[PDB]
């Protein structure tokens, strides 16, 4: 049981910090969003009536 | 003169007089669509959804 036995936990902290530390440095732009529109009807069989 | 002898008569008849030119005025009535909007599709149940 040396410094060899965490290597792999170091490797885990250090993916997480390097992609935590990415993330602050990215530069962010907001998105137009051109999806809008109302076509999610349902269909179906009428329920006529009979006389 | 264009009339014989005979003549042919009328014994009664009907028509309405008004006094008031604002006699003229009468009502009807309508469905108001903008609140009481007539239905334009049938009810139906849920099938084939998309």
């Amino acid at each position: 049981m040396a410094s060899t036995t965490r290597l792999v936990n170091d490797r885990k902290q250090l993916e997480q910090q390097v992609k935590d530390d990415a993330r602050i440095l990215a530069d962010a732009r907001g998105l137009n969003i051109t999806t809008v529109a109302n076509d999610s009807a349902t269909g179906g069989q009428a329920i006529r009536n009979v006389g | 003169a264009v009339e014989m002898y005979v003549a042919v008569r009328i014994s009664r008849f009907q028509l309405e007089v008004l006094r008031d030119l604002h006699d003229l005025v009468r009502s009807r009535t309508y469905l108001d669509v903008s609140k009481s909007p007539l239905a334009t599709t049938p009810i139906r149940v849920v099938e084939y959804v998309r």
